[PDB]
């Protein structure tokens, strides 16, 4: 069990960065859609 | 207090200077002649490199030493190693079931990694 | 014997660990379906 | 690879579910001399080689054969009675001296039980913090995810 938890530590610690980095890039793309959708709304006031 | 080869309680323990581990003299002297290296660490070791009381109370009913005691010793040696050979065979079979089931899971994850992000991507595209 | 048991133990642990990846992944994949389906409907 | 154990507070149904998906992907993939010969044969057959069951029984007024068997019983009984004399001389002192050795041998094992216990709990202790670190970050991500999801709608 010591050698288990030793191994579990080493394989898990690497998987987290990959988990996060994926969601990080997943978040970046979501921000873009947010960042543009505003502009179309902003341009409603220009026509008025 | 034990030997690091047979699992004995040594009568003349001797320690090697390359890896600090106490072995019974006969068993370490045999290994060096077979292949001149330390059994545990696989480091260069010779007979000259080695560096050199226990009481067992002989039973009250100590004929039996020739017949009953000696018989039991070679029974216990025989049926253990046979059972130990049985244990080694199953570990290799249960190894194969482990690695196959592992690789089976890898393919699921790889298959689901393409599935999830594209489902999420489709939600991002839906807005448009 | 013991050196193979280490491989057995590390695998079985990591197998059921990797198994939980799927359980998580499957429920999120499922959530994406009803979400998009109910949205694309309307 | 990543599956948070401490953070994911995961039912038995999910193990049974995931087992079936793993099962379906498995449906798809599918040095000694003569000594060793007699030892393996003895263990396989389940029969120990018979020893000399002779000294115990014997019989009076036998022959030249039992004259030997009788003379065997004498010498071994004298060796026996000498073998019981040197035991009784020391007596219980020789026994209790070995009893003390066994207590030194025992305590050493249980010290290693603790050393392993401590380092095993110590590794798990480090994992725990990691689990709680990222589990928060994932929580942060999902909240932001849901915000966009509705934000993009309300813009359109």
């Amino acid at each position: 069990m010591c050698s288990t938890l030793c191994h579990h530590s080493l394989p898990a610690l690497i998987e987290g960065q990959r988990k996060y980095y994926a969601d990080y890039y997943a978040y970046r793309q979501e921000i873009r859609s947010l960042e543009g959708r505003r502009k179309r709304l902003q341009a409603m006031l220009n026509s008025s | 207090m034990l030997c690091a080869i047979s699992g004995k309680v040594p009568r003349r323990p001797v320690l090697s200077p390359k890896s600090r581990t106490i072995f019974e003299k006969s068993l370490l002297e045999q290994y060096v002649k077979d292949t001149g290296n330390d059994p545990i660490t696989n480091e260069p070791l010779s007979i000259e490199e080695i560096v050199e009381s226990a009481q067992q109370a002989s039973l009250t009913e100590s004929i039996p030493n020739l017949l009953t005691s000696l018989q039991n010793e070679w029974d216990a040696i025989m049926l253990e190693n046979f059972k130990l050979r049985s244990t080694l065979d199953s570990l290799t079979k249960k190894l194969s079931t482990v690695m196959y089931e592992r690789d089976a899971a890898k393919l699921v994850a790889a298959q689901l990694l393409m599935e999830k992000n594209e489902d999420s991507k489709d939600l991002p595209k839906s807005s448009q | 014997l013991d050196s193979l048991t280490k491989k057995l133990s590390t695998v079985m642990y990591e197998r059921d660990a990797a198994k939980l990846v799927a359980a998580q992944l499957l429920m999120e994949k499922n959530e994406d379906s009803k979400d998009l389906p109910k949205s694309s409907q309307q | 690879m990543d599956g948070l154990s401490f953070v994911d507070k995961i039912p038995d149904g999910y193990k049974n579910e995931i087992d079936q998906l793993v099962k379906k992907e498995f449906a798809n993939i599918k040095a000694d001399n003569s000594v060793s010969t007699l030892t393996n044969a003895l263990y396989t057959e389940y029969l120990k080689q018979r020893n000399n069951k002779k000294r115990r029984t014997p019989d009076f007024n036998d022959d030249d054969d039992t004259l030997f068997l009788e003379e065997y019983r004498r010498k071994y009984p004298r060796i026996d009675t000498s073998r019981y004399i040197p035991n009784e001389s020391s007596e219980v002192s020789l026994l209790g001296i070995v009893d003390s050795y066994l207590k030194h041998q025992e305590i050493v094992l249980d010290t290693l039980l603790p050393q392993t216990v401590s380092n095993q709990w110590r590794i798990n202790n480090d994992y725990i913090r990691q689990t709680c670190t990222i589990v928060e970050e994932m929580n942060i991500q999902q909240r932001k995810q849901i915000n966009d999801l509705e934000i993009y709608r309300k813009r359109l």
